[PDB]
């Protein structure tokens, strides 16, 4: 009836759109399926421009590839999300929504109403999250171990690269999230960890340091390089031609006169370098030794560089405005604004301050701080999409590693959460459940979904899937009735079981919790919906 | 049955988008697109090596046989292909050395992959297999050095390091071409022996002047800079001596101008009568100054005014003219002075040295003669390169560019570190190799053995361009190898190598009469960057592609 | 309502004042209800009777997408 309401218009209902959000589904979980896993396949972006991005996150391959298909982009939305609030479970969610659909549809077709498949949908999710508290494994922080750090960040640094980047980028991520736990227990993730690209060596070589590592450095030649001990004076004003408020201008009478009112541009920028002057009155002493920078938020007028020069004064210009901000948890001192009031307290320390020239640009190094409150990761790279290879891995690893410390538990990884739900949820009496009679069926949907993941694990090892599983439900039959509690994984290396807890597999708390959340909402609405239309004014 | 279904539910992506997995074949198709523009490198490696001619869309032909040259202007489709192109690219700006090398390497890792592949080999198996096969190669590297550089600067001792790298690029004359890279490098360097002092070198000290005419011979080497400039006043030859002191001021010479609204205010003719005699007093008493101090020549940054020209006339005092910024950087670095803005009296200490400033004619055009003297040593020279085709010129900037980088090699590490040329590097790995395959038990021997077999590309490839059948002489050089260590010490057949054309029959005894050698420095990071930039493309089992 | 500049919020943040990114009008007239604030257009004309109180909590929670500040009222 819609041909008559507009003379061109395309819509599919009924048994037509039931076969859009099941198929369209499928064949984007389909190009995740080969991605997850530490074994998953490695995929590279090009587009028409020349850039190339080469990473496993399923985030970059939504977001630099369209889709046509209305179904997905409900899925990319929720994928990317998942990845912004909790850093995983992008490629997770996409596995579970696009083969939920799937699970349900077969009893579709056997004349079973959508609503009461979605409807026990709730019910079963719901016991995932009674589960999941006797399920979790409670942390205390007032050990602070530091070997319980090392598996957890391990588990997505295996996924995206292989050992030989773990290996390196493991300590580098726990020193960074060291110093990120205060006795405040306030955790802040951007200020604390950043990822700043630069090209030197091999990707391999990347090194962790103590201390803010800025994109400049001094213009002039006789700005010391290296200086012992440096008092960072943090200045948010600039030295610089203004706006000058329409340009009003001079009006000079005599020759004599037009050099004289040109002296009036340097009055202004002199004034304040009296006052940086009469701070360094206070420092003066052990000068020789001891030395004053000078980290500017705006590009500095080259006109005053030779004043800094003279008085062997380091100058940064056109820095960051976050960079602002960490300037007193790495040297510990405080933003000074106006330079009419200058106090030595304010002014920073650092034990060592050197800079590296490397081909036209210049970066300044900050280190050996007396107690910093911050740090930074400085991550090098072969190749422009190496840098965001390495970009994508250290950053999915930060919001697993932060959420740990968050909470006071930890999920096992190696997919024994979700065999777990399976005989929780198959043995489990509906006489307690809310869902009865047709509603029971889709309960049993929602928990062989689940089964699917540890199979998709097994497929990027060669392993038959079927064969691997007979064992891991074999093991959990015994362990029952022999008082013996045991978590049983999935090893892909041998295609057999494991213990996540011993081998060191932990997932986070709030991907998982979110993932299953958010999933279900996606593929409910999808289930619901019976006709797809395109209808507006262009 | 007419037409198929052409991939029903591929309305997921655009059109455009494109999919392409390790299977069907599309992983050896990526290995067979390597040896497209692989065999195009391999006929420009070695001192036989013939270079190529690629026109842009612009009309600019680079003639040039480097690796890393060539692959800037051709348009590379195959996503896997540029991996290769942007590893040779990183080669030539780190060590400024060894590029032909790592575009060899990577290429012949995927072509002995190809079996690695068919023979069931996975691709996780494959990469353990280069990378702990690489470990072992860099260790032997290290065992199999001889030789070093001991001091920074001497007259023979130089000849050993730039010569066999500037051998590959513009072969010709070698003599010739080493003595006028030689020359620079030893008045860059800072020498103060015996005080202890950390070293110091800049790549972009030595600056390559391309001047057309003449011939290759007629070269020679200039202690000071030289640009193409016209003198505005008056031309000096300067036969007066007593050397000179010269300033440099990077702000233009000019009566200071208000940054805002800028006008002449003149409320009566009696200010108006004054105003044109007073800019004239305006730049006498600046320039009056700076005359009085005895600088007979002034670097300028901009444009300069008539008015000031001419009170610098009256004096004779010299006018340079130095646009952008780094060209006017590296002059004051010639004669040791420091800039200032402002137009008063500079500083006698901030004064530079020069001793004479001449105008000739080279290419048909007026050029400043910067070149220094014995006494009073200056940074930065330049070497003068005559040539009778613009297109020999470009690359030989680029040849003197490789044995300028290799200088760098002299500083960071403890020495030189000589190695083995004529390929004698990669041919001594292979033995060492193939006994590091079977000490290692399991299936990961076979990635192991073939990483060595990868290594006889250099001595196939020096043979092939020789002229000379790979056949014959590639097994007859083995024979020095497969006798192994005798019961006496002393063993010098680790110095045979490859031989161009002449007698072939292996020959040119023990290069080390031959005096070419290789650098440590630069195989290390030519081994890690070809070898990654293979393992990148196997470790890739899906290409997806956009637009096309 | 409109932007600050960096200068003004120095001599702010010596008396204890704390400066915020630029408001648009439809979130000026909420945050006037919350705290009983009444809105002041003229610095000079600024009184003790129109500054808002009765404000619970202030806080801010870090979120990936963006930051969060928390007003809270005293009820």
């Amino acid at each position: 009836s819609l041909q008559l309401l507009n003379p061109k218009a395309e819509s599919l209902r009924r048994d037509a759109a039931l076969k859009v959000n099941v198929t369209s589904a499928e064949g984007l979980q389909s190009v995740l399926e080969t991605n997850l896993g530490p074994k998953g396949t490695l995929k590279m972006l090009v587009d028409g421009a020349g850039n190339i991005k080469l990473t496993k996150d399923g985030k970059v391959l939504l977001t630099e590839m369209q889709i046509q298909s209305p179904t997905a982009v409900l899925i990319a939305r929720a994928a990317a999300a998942q990845d912004e609030i909790t850093g995983d479970g992008t490629t997770t969610v996409v596995c579970l929504v696009g083969e939920l659909l799937r699970q349900a549809h077969r009893f579709i077709q056997e004349g079973v109403h959508p609503r009461i498949i979605t409807d026990g949908f709730e019910i079963a999710r719901k016991e995932s999250m009674k589960f999941l508290d006797e399920f979790k494994i409670s942390k205390t922080n007032l050990s602070n171990d530091r070997e319980f750090l090392l598996q957890v960040a391990r588990s997505s640094l295996l996924t995206k690269v292989d050992a030989d980047l773990t290996e390196v980028l493991t300590p580098i991520v726990t020193d960074a999230v060291l110093s990120v736990y205060d006795a405040q227990a306030d955790n802040l993730d951007l200020h604390m960890v950043e990822i700043m690209q630069m090209q030197h060596l091999s990707p391999k070589d990347t090194t962790f340091i103590k201390g803010l590592v800025l994109d400049h450095g001094g213009r002039h030649p006789d700005m010391p390089t290296r200086v012992k001990n440096a008092y960072v004076l943090i200045l948010n004003v600039s030295l610089e031609y203004e706006k000058t408020e329409v340009n009003s201008g001079f009006f000079y009478s005599s020759a004599d006169q037009r050099d004289k009112l040109a002296a009036s541009e340097r009055k202004f920028v002199d004034a304040k370098l009296k006052k940086i002057i009469d701070l360094k009155n206070e420092v003066c002493g052990m000068d020789p030794d001891k030395g004053f920078v000078i980290i500017n938020q705006k590009g500095i007028d080259p006109m005053s560089l030779d004043v800094f020069a003279k008085h062997n004064i380091l100058a940064l210009r056109r820095a960051k405005r976050r960079n602002m901000e960490r300037l007193q948890l790495v040297t510990g001192g405080e933003a000074q604004n106006s330079v009419e009031d200058l106090s030595p307290q304010i002014l920073g320390f650092s034990g060592l301050v050197y800079q590296e020239t490397i081909g036209e640009e210049k970066f300044t190094y900050v280190t050996e701080n007396t107690d910093p409150k911050s740090c930074t990761i400085l991550i090098k790279g072969s190749t422009h999409y190496a840098l965001a290879q390495t970009k994508d891995a250290v950053r999915d690893g930060l919001r697993a590693v932060a959420n740990v410390l968050k909470d006071k538990n930890i999920i096992p990884g190696a997919g024994a959460f979700y065999i777990a739900l399976s005989r929780y949820l198959r043995s489990a009496n509906m006489n307690k459940l809310g869902a009865k009679g047709k509603t029971k069926t889709g309960i049993e949907a929602f928990a062989e979904a689940l089964l699917v993941i540890p199979k998709t694990l097994v497929k990027n090892s060669g392993f038959d899937p079927l064969d691997v599983l007979a064992m891991v439900e074999d093991e959990l039959d015994d362990a029952q009735d022999s008082d013996e509690t045991r978590y049983v994984g999935v090893d892909l290396n041998i295609g057999d079981s494991c213990d996540p807890t011993i081998e060191g597999i932990w997932d986070s708390y709030r991907v998982l919790r979110n993932a299953i959340t958010g999933a279900t909402g996606i593929a409910s609405n999808l289930l619901l919906c019976d006709e797809l239309l395109r209808a507006g004014r262009s | 049955s007419l037409r198929l279904p052409q991939n029903p539910n591929a309305g997921l992506f655009k059109q455009g988008y494109n999919s392409y997995s390790n299977a069907d074949g599309q992983i050896i198709k990526s290995i067979a697109a390597i040896r497209e523009l692989h065999q195009m490198c391999l006929t420009s490696m070695g001192p036989c090596g013939r270079n190529k001619i690629i026109v842009n869309h612009l009309g600019k032909i680079i003639i040039t046989n480097d690796a890393a040259t060539m692959l800037r202007e051709l348009d590379i489709v195959h996503p896997a292909v540029k991996v290769l192109v942007m590893a040779t690219e990183q080669q030539k700006i780190d060590m400024g050395d060894g590029t032909n090398l790592v575009m060899i390497l990577a290429g012949e890792l995927l072509n002995v992959s190809e079996k690695l592949i068919s023979m069931g080999l996975s691709a996780v198996e494959i990469i353990q297999g280069y990378n702990m096969a690489r470990k072992f190669t860099l260790k032997e590297l290290d065992e199999m050095v001889v030789g070093e550089i001991t001091d920074k600067n001497d007259k023979n001792e130089l000849l050993k390091m730039i010569k066999p790298v500037i051998s590959s690029k513009k072969y010709g004359s070698e003599d010739i071409l080493s003595e006028l890279v030689s020359e620079a490098v030893s008045h860059v360097l800072p020498v103060a022996q015996q005080a202890g002092e950390i070293p110091y070198f800049n790549v972009d000290s030595i600056r390559v002047v391309k001047i057309m005419g003449g011939s290759l011979s007629n070269s020679t080497v200039i202690k000071g800079m030289v640009f193409n400039r016209e003198p505005e006043g008056h031309v000096k030859s300067l036969s007066e001596d007593k050397k000179h002191k010269v300033a440099v001021f990077t702000c233009p010479l000019d009566i200071a101008n208000t940054e805002t609204k800028g006008t002449v205010l003149l409320h009566n003719a009696q200010e108006m009568l004054d105003f044109s005699k007073g800019e004239e007093k305006q730049i006498d008493a600046m320039m009056k100054e700076i005359a009085d101090m005895g600088v007979e020549c002034i670097v300028a940054g901009a444009g300069v005014g008539e008015l000031a020209l001419h009170y610098l006339n009256r004096y004779g005092i010299l006018v340079l003219k130095v646009p952008s910024k780094f060209e006017l950087r590296r002059l004051c670095r010639v004669c040791g002075a420091t800039p200032l803005p402002r137009l008063g009296a500079p500083t006698p200490e901030e004064l530079g040295l020069v001793e004479t400033v001449k105008t000739m004619e080279i290419g048909g055009d007026r050029v400043t003669v910067f070149k220094q003297e014995q006494g009073e040593i200056s940074r930065t020279s330049t070497i003068i390169l005559r040539g009778a085709t613009q297109n020999n010129l470009d690359d030989i900037e680029r040849a003197i560019d490789d044995g300028v980088a290799a200088v760098k090699g002299l500083m960071k590490p403890s020495g030189g570190k000589l190695l083995p040329g004529a390929g004698a590097t990669e041919i001594e790995l292979i033995s060492r190799i193939t006994k590091y395959g079977e000490r290692t038990p399991g299936l990961l021997q076979l990635a192991i053995k073939q990483f060595a077999v990868a290594f006889e590309v250099v001595p196939r490839t020096l043979a092939e361009t020789a002229g000379l059948d790979v056949n014959e002489v590639l097994p007859n050089l083995y024979a020095a190898h497969n006798v192994t260590e005798p019961g006496a010490v002393k063993t010098d057949h680790l110095y045979k190598g490859v031989d161009i054309d002449g007698e072939s029959d292996e020959g040119v005894k023990d290069i080390r009469e031959e005096n070419i050698y290789d650098m440590l420095a630069t195989k290390k990071f030519a081994i890690n960057v070809a070898t990654e930039a293979a393992t990148t493309v196997l470790s890739i089992d899906q290409i997806i592609m956009a637009k096309k | 309502e409109k932007g600050v500049s960096d200068l003004a919020q120095h001599y702010l943040l010596k008396g204890g004042c704390s400066v915020l990114r630029r408001v648009k009008k439809s979130d000026n007239n909420r945050i006037a209800r919350v705290t009983g604030a009444t809105i002041v257009n003229r610095v000079e004309d600024l009184k003790e009777s129109d500054v808002g109180t009765n404000c619970g909590l202030f806080k801010v929670e870090m979120i990936g997408d963006e930051y969060f500040s928390f007003l809270d009222n005293c009820k």
